[PDB]
């Protein structure tokens, strides 16, 4: 496996709302063709801990960071940056952890 | 995604269980990679070039993370090598993280002919300089990163020759 | 601070000790009035004394040591494995270096020594040799396991006491052989040069082990206040002053 | 020449010469004999393509014209050709002499007047402003030559500004021009046909020498918009109701997945 | 090592690193 | 000079400087002295002319192309010509400077722009990439004028290679490409013309010059098909039902009968 | 009477003519003021330079000739092959030793050369480079079939005709090479000795072959009064003065 | 012997056969 794009930054907006976008990410599946299973990728760890950020499907091979809306985001207070992993793991078993870094935007 | 953003001259390096390949550089001054540093847009403006590289890792991570990578460089003709045991067979340096973050591994200058076309060729081509982690990167908290820099420059004994036109500029307009 | 060059390849140290020289003596070449044979030896001097470092294990609560043959944990190390392979006899020194870093959380402490001639005893009852397949496991290294009454019996497995040092002997007075301890408060790394120590000039690459390299954890390893449960332990070990002779077939199949 | 190589056998030292700090905004003396086993190497390639003259002492193309009706005009600057633009956007500060080759495709018995700064050029071919007495100018047959001429360094300081962060009018002023453009002008080439023989291309080749370059900079990794503008920002589609979208023209490729290059 | 136009502006073409490198004190 | 032919009288020897070995590789030293009753004879010839600088230091043609669009293009090498391929092809390793003269038929303004390897060259005239700041560009008028330029030796090795028994990438690849085509490339020539008045007829004479040529090899006894290629075997007819017939063109004739000739 | 000792290994003739010394120069190492790369070489000496013997081949009545590559032919003899593909390049030169002997009855000739860059011809037609794994046959040789139209046009096949040198140059004129006849009416063998020629100090073992050995026989083999209508020629290759730089994994596969 | 250009290259054409025909030990 091969987290495509995905040592990478995002951007969120301060108040944004559940469900919004922060990145776009795929997976190579190893040039063998073994498909993911069907709940992964996930997210292991948040860098300072963080729920809000579950890692939706897009059409196909394609996966996308989005913002569930459990927690707030509140820039003019803490914290600002998030540095998620992502653990795709497929089939016959070969695990790849990529890291996101995810910035909060100041929403005047 | 991250051309146009100043986050493209860092990537994010995490605490693994197994040895994983981090990064890969192939030698080639025509290489995006190299093709926009000074060393590159010097190097560019010139057919050949012969010498030493010089290329100096840093970590930028808190002051309790530590860790240990290795920096290996392929000699030319040899494969990518997409395993640390294959890695750590040709030219290669191993750099602790304390106290001091930046690490310089020398690519030698190992050639057959006596000067390295600059727009990489399978005749001439250089090799590749690929990171692995040699034991992990242990931070201090449980998903802790660290973002890892990387600058090239150039070995006293490096030199050039055939000067020519730059592919790294274009003029498709006209200046007015 | 520390650097150690070798052909074609570098070590770096900053929180690194003094360099333990095993019985006071630098790894030479033989002597004309030491040698036994009369064929010329060869010197690879640049393609076989270098730093091959071997496959990284697991540090985590509970894991009792492991322990690498020498020369038998480079056999398949590039032109030195091939040079074992290739020739009837050889001696060389090593350069063996621990890299095991963890944080100003982490706790613990490792015992790393160099045994010469660990005959490892047999993982016990009758009176049986220890498989070949075992005491020569390669570069994977040979986790202990630990001691227990439901280790496999079969086959020559070796000892999987660590206390005992795998061989009858006590561990704490392993410390007798040339070690060097990780303590993760003070240090992170470990280096130990090793003569040839043999009673005869050159033997077999591949019949017989002059040394053994042992880890083992004495103090276990607390995660502190942070996630991290286990660290990776790496051993670059790198032939130096290694010469062969009496060339023959690869001693393959 | 480069320095030879040193032999280099194993050493076991206490101060590492690989372990700098970038922080301290000094480059790394590290050669090879540092991290590996080198043998004696009688180097003797040199940098002499590299040096500042030979670097930029070329003669590049500078600027074009066309004669329209046997006249055609052109004000000496840098500004036009990015290739050689970028060459000297290089450095900050430039001292050089410049000799100017003419490549006319013309044929006939053209004329070159060289203006200097403050004066009015002629507006026209048989202007009454050609019959010059002072102004410097070069009669040329363009079949069987090609006219050139050296113009000294021409300063108003002890070098050419090809950057300049400052304005030329106080602050409470209107029209202030910021750049270069006001710093420094090498007067204006005007070219006229006397018979009506040939075409209308008239190239001006420019060729820096005794250069004194004096600041290093980042070359220019943009493609240019304007002149003496250092913008970078193309606006691509005027007409189009997208005006307001500004493509960058940078020279940065990507891959598809770093640690597999 | 002739200069024909008997000037010096007339002449053909002219002829350490650490300013950069190591701009230390 | 030759040597002189010293006197013999009769000998009766006991050691035959006649019969020799061909079995051992070498040449018999066996001068006329050693045969026959031979008189001093000052002989002051001289084989000046058999040299490699004076046998290849002479201006061969190596290749032609026609301006199409008042535009062509040509990439250096020998491999065009025959007659001069074979001089080359009797050694293996080549090192020389080479003087590059262009016979154009022409009538203009013409411009020849040296491309080093590795960028694009213009692909057209009146293409953007003519104006270059660095490329070295050669401006002449055919009348009046044969336009010359020395090339040094552009080797990336010692010498050139006039064969290579080898392949450029690894066993597994795909593309693989034997011979001499990927050891060396010496850019090439854009010739464009500025007029229109001319033909489009351009020869390219270049003379080897400060030769050193390496290692001795069997003159090529065959007609050659391709370039960088050395096959021998003709397909003479493509189209017609023979396609699978080789011819052979080789320079050998046959005698009606031996002992006869 | 001769005798010719490299490292380990002996060859030995008793009807042997004055041994060929290739441009009469023997095979050196690389002086400093010729060498290029940076890195160390290695040096075996006494396991890389010693006598290796390919397989024998069979002249008989028709035979065409045989053409071995080198340093091709020697890529998985002993640790001179093993060295060939762990180390990014090499120089070496060699001791090229033939062997035929057949008797006072036999008559024939084999003209015996060493070609520097002997690019081969395609077999025929098209513009289309000649296979890899075919102008690298390994130490099996080649037998070059000789000329016909019915040849194998497919993947690059080299050219098979024996009296055009496989290349377009008349054969004849390859006495201009490094060459030698066995001329079974008076010696049995042949020696040649080639320095390393190359316009470059070293260049890879694997992508490029310097040299090419080709023996062609010049007349048939007549058996005259006996029996025997084919005899084994054999053809002993050696190493000297190798050295290899630029370590790194082994490029097989 | 002058050198017009004031370089090597750009000079005119520049000026043991025993290393064959006797290559023997």
């Amino acid at each position: 496996l091969h987290l495509i794009l995905l040592p990478a930054t995002g951007n969120v907006a301060e108040n944004s709302p559940p469900g919004t976008s922060v990145h776009k990410f795929s997976v190579k599946l190893s040039a063998s063709l073994s498909p993911v299973i069907p709940g992964f990728p996930q997210i292991v760890n948040s860098n300072p801990l963080t729920e809000a950020f579950r890692v939706n499907w897009l059409s196909g091979t394609y996966f996308e960071v989005v913002t569930t809306g459990m927690e707030q985001l509140d820039f003019e207070t803490g914290p600002n940056i998030f540095d998620l992993q992502i653990y795709v793991k497929d089939e016959v078993g070969v695990t790849d952890l990529q890291v996101l870094t995810v910035q909060v935007t100041d929403v005047n | 995604g991250e051309v146009g953003k100043v986050s493209m001259y860092y990537i994010t390096v995490t605490k693994k269980t197994v040895t994983e390949r981090i990064l890969v550089l192939p030698l080639e001054m025509s290489n995006t990679l190299f093709a926009t540093t000074l060393l590159g847009e010097v190097l560019n403006y010139y057919a050949n070039w012969s010498g030493s590289i010089t290329i100096t890792f840093m970590c930028v991570c808190d002051a309790f993370s530590t860790g240990k990578f290795l920096v290996a460089y392929t000699p030319p003709g040899g494969k990518l090598p997409e395993d640390r045991k294959q890695a750590m067979l040709g030219v290669h340096i191993i750099w602790d993280l304390g106290l001091q973050s930046s690490c310089t591994i020398v690519v030698p200058w190992i050639s057959s002919g006596f000067y390295r076309r600059t727009k990489a060729d399978s005749f001439t081509h250089g090799g590749y300089v690929s990171l692995w982690y040699q034991t992990a990167f242990v931070p201090p908290v449980s998903g802790g990163t660290g973002s890892i820099l990387a600058t090239c420059s150039a070995c006293p004994d490096m030199s050039v020759r055939m000067l020519r036109d730059s592919p790294m500029m274009e003029q498709k307009n006209e200046l007015q | 601070l520390k650097q150690i060059t070798i052909g074609n390849s570098t070590i770096t140290t900053q929180d690194s000790l003094h360099t333990v020289l095993a019985y006071g003596e630098w790894p030479t070449y033989l002597s004309d009035i030491d040698a036994t044979s009369v064929d010329k030896p060869t010197h690879p001097e640049t393609s076989a004394d270098r730093f091959y470092t071997l496959d990284s294990v697991e540090w985590q609560v509970g894991s009792h040591g492991w322990w690498w043959k020498l020369p038998d944990a480079l056999k398949d190390m590039g032109v030195f494995g091939q040079n074992m392979y290739y020739h009837s006899m050889g001696r060389s020194g090593f350069i063996i270096h621990t890299q095991c870093n963890a944080t100003k959380f982490h706790s613990g402490a490792l015992i790393v020594a160099v045994i010469p001639e660990h005959q490892l005893a047999y993982v016990g009852g009758v009176k049986v040799n220890v498989g070949y397949d075992h005491t020569h496991p390669g570069q994977s290294g040979h986790q202990i396991r630990g001691p227990s009454q439901s280790n496999d019996r079969s086959g020559g497995k070796p000892d999987e006491d660590p206390l005992f040092n795998c061989n009858g002997t006590l561990l704490g007075n392993i410390t007798i052989f040339p070690h060097q301890i990780i303590n993760l408060r003070t240090n992170n790394s470990s280096t130990i040069v090793v003569p040839y120590i043999n009673c005869v000039p050159m033997d077999n690459m591949l019949k017989h082990n002059n040394l053994s390299l042992v880890i083992i954890p004495l103090v276990p390893l607390r995660p502190g206040s942070s996630g991290i449960n286990s660290v990776p332990i790496t051993v670059t070990i790198a032939p130096y002053k290694s010469e062969f002779s009496g060339a023959m077939e690869a001693q393959r199949q | 020449v480069v320095p030879d190589t040193k032999p280099s056998g194993p050493q076991h030292t206490t101060k590492p010469s690989i372990l700098g700090a970038m922080e301290i905004g000094a480059s790394s003396n590290a050669t090879p004999e540092s991290t590996i086993e080198t043998r004696y190497v009688y180097n003797t390639n040199t940098n002499a393509e590299a040096d500042v003259e030979m670097f930029l002492g070329r003669s590049a193309l500078w600027g074009k014209v066309t004669l329209t009706r046997q006249y055609a005009k052109w004000e000496i600057n840098f500004q036009e050709q990015a290739h050689i633009r970028k060459k000297f956007e290089f450095f900050t500060y430039l001292r050089f002499d410049m000799e100017v080759t003419i490549v006319t495709n013309n044929k006939g018995l053209m004329q070159i007047m060289f203006v200097p700064p403050g004066i009015d050029h002629p507006e026209t071919h048989d202007d009454r402003k050609w019959d010059s007495a002072s102004n410097p100018s070069v009669f040329f047959q363009p079949k069987s030559g090609f006219p050139r001429f050296t113009i000294p360094f021409t300063g108003l300081a002890s070098a050419y500004y090809m950057f300049y962060d400052g304005y030329d009018k106080p602050k409470g002023s209107d029209n202030n021009e910021y750049g270069i453009a006001p710093t420094n002008d090498m007067g204006l080439l005007c070219f006229r046909t006397l018979d009506n023989s040939g075409g209308n291309d008239v190239k001006i080749y420019v060729k820096p020498k005794h250069i004194t370059a004096w600041v290093p900079r980042p070359p220019r990794a943009t493609q240019y918009t304007h002149k003496y503008s250092t913008n970078y920002h193309y606006k691509p589609n005027s007409s189009g109701p997208d005006e307001h979208v500004l493509k960058d023209r940078h020279f940065i490729k990507t891959r598809p997945l770093i640690s597999s290059a | 090592n002739i200069n024909y136009y008997k000037d010096s502006a007339s002449s053909g073409l002219s002829r350490d690193p650490s300013k950069f490198t190591q701009p230390l004190v």
